[PDB]
């Protein structure tokens, strides 16, 4: 077939990034070494450090919401008690 | 075709050649770049070029002498020749100049000239010799953090900080008469070389060389050195191979030879009996290749090289390179066996005998100091000739089947994929 309009992205031996030179990368092999070999020091060190990072961007608008919530339903129950069937009749109309 | 070793303390061996014009005399040490730390890398290679330096080959030259010298992992070499009828003289140089007396070769100018151009000769090494700066880097992935792991001209930042005491403090632990072999070879007769010494009386320094604290070891592992403007890609791997002085040594030589050597632009070289050529040659996806056999005193290495200009299919190159190593433990017929065989006789029966008598000082003084003798040539082809394809299968099933590998790669290697994808094609699934 025919070529296409080309992309941001290319494959393997031409990705299309900047070319590099000056870095050297170094690995060892997963059967020289061995697995499950830290992971308390993980869920106490690093899921602890990453939840008091963002949590108090979920949180805020968790407790601003749910007190909304809560101040309706108050507010419905007593429109629908005897207590308050005199508002009823106020707000309803 | 024969050669002889007497002890006095001083060991010498000597293969004679009557029908040879020149002759080489020299002392081989059993110290090397894996007898150093990564401290004072490079004090042998410094050591070599002190010995070839102006004034001492000015001094032999108005003999009639020339030099040679040789660094190793596991041995260095300090030779001298002459013609047949100078011996004597060479014997005289090599003591004076070298054993004896060294305050002149260790001078405060003749030092400095001789850093500066060795300096000069590591730095252009690692800016455009390529294929031979990847494998080195192969030694150093494969055994990091042990003696085999370092380089033998030494790193261009250890280099620097060297000074004269680093010589001298290496020269009383290593130079020693328990460490080393006389030799002699082209038209010497043993005899003679043995009577010029004892005449001479001729010891070095006594022995009691240290141990080495570590022992070699295998680990596999990779190092990717990449270099998006050199034009080429270069690649090497391999696995832990047979050490010097074992059962399997030659079993480990000959199945490299069943996969060879290959030049894209040779015409003959495309013709090979090798079923990894009907592979590559259809969308020509190297231009060289070599397989070797490599084997130390305390362990070895068996894998091969590549250079290519195929930057986008490096995956299928060693993709099926790999799947022609398996069939070593499945499938190796009859035919693959007898043709490396007779090739590789042809191979060391060249080796062996060249016409070089400094060649021949090199490897009779390596040899002796391991076994304490030399295999003749002879006996070496009467065990090539007893393989069989059941040596070959078992040697393979142990060495080779679903076991780890070393990579080193340098140049446009985008292409090479990630380790573990290349480590699950050292077994089949289909077997």
């Amino acid at each position: 077939g025919p070529p296409s309009g080309k992309t941001y992205m290319g494959w393997w031996g031409h990705m299309g990034g900047p070319k590099q030179k000056g870095i050297t990368s170094y690995a060892v092999s997963p059967y020289a070494q061995k697995p499950l070999q830290g992971i308390f020091h993980n869920a106490v060190f690093n899921s602890f450090r990453r939840f008091k990072s963002q949590f108090l961007y979920v949180l805020i608008p968790a407790g601003i919401y749910w007190y909304w919530w809560k101040n309706g339903n108050e507010y419905n129950e007593f429109l629908y008690s005897k207590a308050g069937r005199e508002e009823l009749e106020r707000v309803n109309v | 075709a024969e050669v002889t070793q007497l002890s006095n303390g001083i060991v010498v061996a000597t293969e004679h050649n009557p029908s040879a014009h020149t002759a080489s005399v020299g002392v081989v040490f059993g110290s090397g770049a894996a007898n150093e730390n990564p401290y004072n890398n490079g004090v042998s290679n410094l050591w070599k070029n002190i010995f070839l330096s102006k004034e001492n080959s000015a001094v032999a030259a108005k003999e009639g002498l020339a030099l040679s010298s040789n660094i190793s992992r596991d041995f260095q070499s300090y030779i001298v020749s002459s013609l047949p009828g100078s011996t004597d003289k060479s014997l005289d140089f090599l003591n004076q100049s070298f054993i004896q007396q060294k305050a002149n070769l260790l001078s405060s100018s003749n030092f400095e000239a001789t850093k500066k151009s060795v300096l000069k000769q590591v730095q252009d090494f690692e800016e455009n010799d390529h294929p031979n700066r990847v494998l080195e880097h192969l030694h150093s992935t494969a055994f990091q953090n042990t003696p085999l792991s370092l380089p033998t001209r030494g790193t261009l930042e250890s280099l620097e900080n060297l000074v004269v005491a680093d010589l001298e403090s290496f020269a009383n632990n290593h130079f020693l008469n328990s460490n080393a072999v006389v030799v002699g070879t082209g038209n010497i007769k043993h005899e003679d070389l043995v009577n010029s010494i004892e005449s001479k009386n001729l010891s070095l320094q006594t022995g009691t060389k240290p141990v080495l604290k570590k022992k070699a070891a295998f680990l596999g592992s990779e190092v990717r050195l990449r270099d998006d403007t050199l034009p080429k890609a270069w690649i090497s791997l391999a696995v832990e191979g047979e050490p010097v002085n074992s059962p399997n040594y030659f079993v480990a030589k000959l199945a490299a030879q069943i996969f060879g050597s290959y030049n894209a632009f040779e015409p003959a070289s495309r013709l090979q009996g090798i079923k990894l050529l009907d592979n590559i040659q259809e969308y020509q996806l190297c231009d060289n290749f070599n397989h070797f056999s490599l084997s130390y005193k305390d362990s070895g290495l068996w894998g091969f090289s590549t250079a290519t200009r195929n930057v986008t299919m490096i995956d299928d190159l060693i993709h099926f390179t790999l799947k022609q190593w398996n069939r070593l433990t499945i499938s190796v017929t009859d035919t693959e066996v007898e043709r490396a065989k007779s090739l590789l006789k042809l191979q060391l029966g060249q080796l062996y005998e060249s016409g070089n008598p400094v060649n021949d000082a090199n490897l009779l003084g390596a040899e002796v100091l391991i076994k304490g003798s030399k295999l003749s040539l002879g006996e070496a082809f009467k065990k090539i000739d007893a393989i069989t394809v059941k040596d070959v299968k078992a040697w393979a099933g142990k060495r080779l089947w679903d076991q780890d590998i070393a990579i080193a790669g340098t140049g446009q290697i985008e292409g090479l994929l990630d380790y573990m994808r290349i480590r699950s094609d050292m077994s089949m699934m289909r077997w």
